[PDB]
């Protein structure tokens, strides 16, 4: 190939790098890993440091917690046999409490209590992560992006599991924590609200998906089509505007009619992902509390 | 109806938000010029941004955008029609006017600089202790052009410290003198480096840095796009 | 008319086909001969489907449906009202992709860049023409195809899906989905690591990459680095999109059952088959 740097043809190695400093407590970052030359070839070959403190070990913990509750249940529907425990694994489901029992913690364990037992440890284990999102951008002087953006993904998963339930009145209206269960709860969810594909924040979010990948697609082509300028080094062609940055708006001003800058790429970018799981939740959220049926509803537009 | 209200609600933000991205997209390179360089009269139903600032790490100093813009160097070309929409002509040696593919932009006379103020990009042989850790080495290896001809031999890797990247061979020609090539440029082999966008005689044309050290964000722009503009100014001697 | 940088990269050359004839731009796209060809595909595919409007007596777009001709057909023409008009107009929407494909190759020659953008947009293109080429003729019939239309295709898409019970089933389905997914998540992290470094809290100066890779190795322990992101991007996009035609060029084709059946090559092995209890014993 006239060389299309996807892969590395040469690695270089030198001392591990520790990292930038600013207002990092430096006491609660472990050492550095091994290097991995399979990872080098691709991207960086450095593994860590990590940085953990209060937060980042509760979210673990609780997280960890979370996969052994739903492990253990898991273990008790395989009658303890390994065998049964491999055969099934996908077969396995711990649901929500059935709806005579509304939204009271008073489900027996076997009946649903796991499953708020669940719940709280996934619910303390996200939000957590979430709080780190945002002090790790602190502690290094950077903007909130990051836990603004990972905020939308949480309001999907907020309405799926608990907000929608609580507005239904029921936590049996939230979904089970299984592969194949959650699927079947997917298409089953669709097929009680009258058909999703005519609930348009559900077109709006599948538009979003599909738009993301067009868009980074599109985006991480042209920054290796101008790597030979330098152009992944988008903070400083940001500072500093380089013949990188000037091909690259004008491929797409002459393919498409209009272009982006280094920076409102970026923008593009982050707006194109949050409004996937953002419309998704407003989606969700109207169903069966506002809309029964999308398709009749459709009929009506409105 | 409350989904009603909520679906068109959305489409009223989604339109504000759009026209919000347009606008902060258009702090480089506006406002539009016809081709001999005065405002164009049709700017687009898009208002210029409001200016915004960057202050720079290291004492660099402050960037404000959009801002008054130069190209700040002579553009070595001719208009080739009386209308609007045609190509305009290099008048001179393109490679070295620096036009078209071979173009290059007036970026700031220094050298990036990484997280701690150090320059970012290091010939390997100053960098203690980068080595090569997989793939072939191409030290020492000889360098060929298009022309299957040999142009130097490769002499030392520029390193980019903090992603720890090989970003330049350094490649001695036959006067003694080196050049850096574009690691994306050249195609590594078990006996041989090649470089499809030059040939031999050419390499020399390659600009030179002024520190045997280190390399400035203009210099790799020059390098670069000197390197790239080879692909259409150099295939004459692209072998048959 | 011109970006305030953009004169000089407005020379001519890079043209594949017809020299300098239509090296020229109009406003600030780029013409090319697959320019013309474009518009010239474009041109006749849009008349041929206002065509097909009047055929149908509605302006109404989300009532216009042009479908493709009935099973019975198979594989040959269908008159115009009956499912020609789709035939034709797959036509010209395959010229037109491959022609835009191409004048995007003319782009990058002219610029003197890499040629991934329209490498991968040919996976787009590859994708459709799964859907409406390799997967309708390798069960015989044009109608098998989806029809041009803004509700209708979605009709399809549920028809299609539910033929072979719960779609979620298909294991190429979970695999693609799984990139789409992880796609929006790396978009989402990468757009908010740049524009965190270059807009940073007020009172302080611009951050610099290392920032960037120190806010993942803090967060995660690891960061892939800015060249990284980019080839993972294309690696994400291209890959859920791969395995997208991949799962339906094999529906229909070499799988018939409800795809649940499929994960019985697991639950019906040999060591375990028979023990009694959890969900399946
Ligand atoms: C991919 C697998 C399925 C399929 C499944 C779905 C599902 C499921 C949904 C859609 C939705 C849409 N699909 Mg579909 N779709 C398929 C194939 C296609 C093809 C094609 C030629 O292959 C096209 C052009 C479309 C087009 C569209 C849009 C009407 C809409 C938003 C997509 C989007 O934003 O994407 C990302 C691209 C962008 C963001 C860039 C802009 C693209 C613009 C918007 C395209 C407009 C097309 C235009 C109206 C028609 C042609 C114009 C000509 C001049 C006549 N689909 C196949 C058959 N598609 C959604 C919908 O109807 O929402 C209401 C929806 O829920
Ligand atoms: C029968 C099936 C139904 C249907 C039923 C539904 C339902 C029901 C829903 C969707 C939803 C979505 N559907 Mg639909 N869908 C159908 C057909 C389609 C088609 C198609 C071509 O046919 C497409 C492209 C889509 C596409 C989409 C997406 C746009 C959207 C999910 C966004 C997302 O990222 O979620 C993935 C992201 C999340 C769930 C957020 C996760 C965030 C949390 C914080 C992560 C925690 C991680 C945890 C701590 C660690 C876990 C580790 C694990 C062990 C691996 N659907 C048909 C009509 N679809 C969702 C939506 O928004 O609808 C409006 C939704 O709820
Ligand atoms: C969006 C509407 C549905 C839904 C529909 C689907 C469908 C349909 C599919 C998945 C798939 C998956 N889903 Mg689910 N999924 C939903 C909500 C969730 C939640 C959650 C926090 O609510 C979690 C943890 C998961 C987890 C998962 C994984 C088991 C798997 C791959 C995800 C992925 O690539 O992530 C990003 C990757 C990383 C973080 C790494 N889903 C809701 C209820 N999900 C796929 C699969 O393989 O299932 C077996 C699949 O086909
Ligand atoms: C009830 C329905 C079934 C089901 C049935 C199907 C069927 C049937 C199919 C899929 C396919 C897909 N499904 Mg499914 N699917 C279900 C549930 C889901 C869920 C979910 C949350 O439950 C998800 C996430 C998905 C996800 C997906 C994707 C993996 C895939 C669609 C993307 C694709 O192919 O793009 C590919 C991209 C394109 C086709 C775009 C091509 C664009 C062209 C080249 C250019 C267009 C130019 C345009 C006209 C120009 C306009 C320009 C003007 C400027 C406007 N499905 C349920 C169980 N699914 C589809 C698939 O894999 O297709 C290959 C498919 O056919
Ligand atoms: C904008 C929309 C997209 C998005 C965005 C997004 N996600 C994000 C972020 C952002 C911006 C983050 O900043 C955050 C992050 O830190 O990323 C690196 C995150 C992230 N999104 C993640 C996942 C995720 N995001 C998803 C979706 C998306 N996220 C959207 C497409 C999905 C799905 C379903 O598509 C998943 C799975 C995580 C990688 C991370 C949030 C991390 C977190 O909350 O961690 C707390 C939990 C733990 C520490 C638990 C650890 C325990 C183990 C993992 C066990 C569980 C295993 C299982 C139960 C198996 C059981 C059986 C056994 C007994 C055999
Ligand atoms: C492969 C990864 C993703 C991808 C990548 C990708 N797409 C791309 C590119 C890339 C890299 C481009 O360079 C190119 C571009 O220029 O984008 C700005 C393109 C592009 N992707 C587009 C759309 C698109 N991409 C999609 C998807 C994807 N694109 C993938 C997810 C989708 C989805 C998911 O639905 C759509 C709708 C266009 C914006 C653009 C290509 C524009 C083009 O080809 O223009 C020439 C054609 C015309 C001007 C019009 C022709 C009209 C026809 C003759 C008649 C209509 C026929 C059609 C079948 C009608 C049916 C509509 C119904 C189904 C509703
Ligand atoms: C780092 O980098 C990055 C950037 O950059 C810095 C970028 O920007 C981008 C680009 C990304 C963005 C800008 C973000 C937003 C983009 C998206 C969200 C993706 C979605 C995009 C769309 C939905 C837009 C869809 C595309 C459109 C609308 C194209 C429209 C199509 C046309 C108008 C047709 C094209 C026209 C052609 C082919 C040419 C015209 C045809 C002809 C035949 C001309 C005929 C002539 C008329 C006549 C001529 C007269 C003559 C000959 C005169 C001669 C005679 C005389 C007398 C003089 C990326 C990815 C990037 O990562
Ligand atoms: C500095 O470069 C990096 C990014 O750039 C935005 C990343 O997004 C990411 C994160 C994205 C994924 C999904 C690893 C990493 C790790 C990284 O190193
Ligand atoms: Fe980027």
């Amino acid at each position: 190939a006239e060389y299309q740097n996807i892969f590395s043809q040469v690695q270089v190695r030198g001392p591990a790098d520790l990292g930038m400093t600013e207002d990092v407590n430096l006491a609660n970052r472990s050492g550095v890993g091994p290097f991995s030359t399979l990872l080098g070839w691709f991207g960086n070959a450095q593994l860590g440091p990590i940085y953990l403190g209060s937060l980042g070990v509760l979210s673990l913990f609780s997280g960890l917690m979370w996969f052994f509750t739903i492990g253990i249940w898991f273990w008790y529907q395989a009658g303890w046999n390994p065998a049964v425990f491999l055969r099934d694994l996908f077969f396995f489901s711990l649901e929500p409490p059935a709806p005579e029992y509304g939204l009271s913690f008073a489900a027996p364990l076997k009946e649903g209590g796991l499953w708020l037992i669940a719940s709280f440890f996934m619910f303390v284990a996200v939000w957590s992560w979430w709080g780190r999102t945002y002090l790790r951008a602190q502690a290094l002087g950077m903007g909130k992006h990051t836990a603004w953006a990972f905020l939308s993904a949480i309001w999907l998963w907020m309405v799926l599991g608990f907000i929608r339930p609580i507005l239904m009145g029921s936590w049996s209206e939230a979904v089970p924590y299984g592969i194949f269960s959650h699927l079947d709860w997917t298409n089953n969810f669709s097929l009680v609200h009258g058909n999703l594909f005519y609930n348009p924040f559900h077109g709006l979010s599948i538009a979003f998906l599909y738009g993301s990948a067009l868009l980074f697609a599109m985006h991480g082509a042209t920054i290796l089509a101008v790597s030979r300028f330098g152009g992944e080094r988008e903070l400083e062609q940001i500072a500093d505007r380089g013949t990188a940055a000037e091909r690259a708006a004008l491929f797409w001003r002459w393919t498409m009619g209009f272009n982006a800058t280094m920076e409102g790429i970026h923008r593009w970018a982050i707006w194109m992902a949050v409004l996937v799981t953002l419309t998704g939740g407003i989606g969700i959220l109207l169903s069966g509390t506002v809309v029964d049926n999308w398709y009749v509803w459709g009929q009506n537009h409105g | 109806d409350l989904a009603s209200l909520a679906i068109y609600s959305f489409w009223i933000f989604l339109a504000g938000l759009i026209y919000y991205l347009q606008t902060e997209n258009m702090r480089e390179g506006y406002p539009l010029e016809n081709e001999d360089g005065t405002p164009a009269a049709n700017q687009g139903p898009f208002p210029l941004p409001k200016p915004k600032t960057f202050i720079l790490p290291h004492g660099r100093g402050t960037l404000t955008v959009p801002g008054p813009e130069s190209e700040d160097r002579p553009i070595a070309l001719a208009r080739t029609a009386v209308s609007e929409g045609f190509p305009h002509a290099p008048t001179g040696d393109p490679m070295k006017d620096g036009v078209g593919p071979a173009s290059w932009v007036a970026r700031r006379d220094l050298p990036e600089l990484d997280g701690h103020g150090h320059n970012k990009i290091k010939p390997m042989k100053a960098a203690a202790g980068f080595h090569v850790s997989a793939g072939k080495n191409p030290i020492g290896l000889p360098v060929r052009g298009c022309d299957l001809e040999i142009a130097g031999k490769v002499v030392d890797i520029w390193v980019d410290i903090p992603e720890q990247m090989a970003r330049f061979l350094e490649v001695e020609l036959k006067d003694g003198s080196t050049r850096l090539l574009p690691m994306q440029m050249v195609k590594v082999q078990s006996n041989r480096v090649h470089v499809n966008a030059l040939s031999s005689d050419l390499f020399a044309g390659i600009p030179t840095i002024k520190s045997p050290t280190e390399v400035t964000l203009l210099e790799e722009d020059k390098i670069c796009g000197y390197v790239a503009g080879g692909l259409m100014y150099a295939a004459p001697k692209r072998k048959s | 008319a011109l970006l305030s940088f953009e004169r000089k990269y407005r020379v001519p050359g890079g043209t594949l086909v017809g020299g300098n004839l239509f090296d020229f731009w109009v406003g600030p796209f780029y013409v090319g001969f697959f320019g013309v060809a474009t518009f010239f595909f474009a041109a006749l595919g849009i008349i041929l489907i206002a065509w097909s409007a009047v055929l149908q007596g509605t302006w109404n777009p989300q009532l216009i449906s042009v479908y493709p001709p009935a099973l019975e057909y198979g594989l040959g023409g269908a008159p115009l009202a009956k499912g020609g008009l789709w035939q034709i107009i797959t036509i010209c929407a395959t010229g037109a992709f491959v022609s835009w494909a191409l004048r995007e190759v003319e782009i990058c020659r002219k610029l003197g860049i890499g040629y991934h953008i329209p490498f991968a947009f040919a996976f787009a293109i590859l994708a459709y023409l799964t859907l409406v080429l390799f997967r309708p003729v390798m069960m015989g019939a044009w109608g098998y195809a989806f029809p041009y239309g803004i509700w209708t295709h979605l009709d399809w898409v549920s028809n299609t899906g539910y033929t072979y019970g719960n779609f979620h089933y298909n294991p190429a389905h979970m695999i693609a989905i799984s990139f789409f997914f992880t796609n929006a998540l790396a978009l989402a992290l990468h757009g908010a690591l740049v524009l965190s470094a270059a807009n940073p809290e007020k009172g302080k100066e611009m951050r610099t990459p290392d920032h960037e890779d120190t806010f993942f190795r803090d967060l995660v322990g690891y960061s892939i680095g800015t060249l990284g992101i980019h080839r993972l991007g294309l690696l994400l996009s291209l890959s859920a999109v791969f395995f997208s035609a991949l799962c339906m060029i094999i529906t229909g084709t070499i799988w018939f059952d409800q795809w649940v059946d499929w994960w019985q090559w697991w639950v019906k092995l040999p060591w375990w088959a028979n023990i009694p209890g959890g969900i399946n014993g």
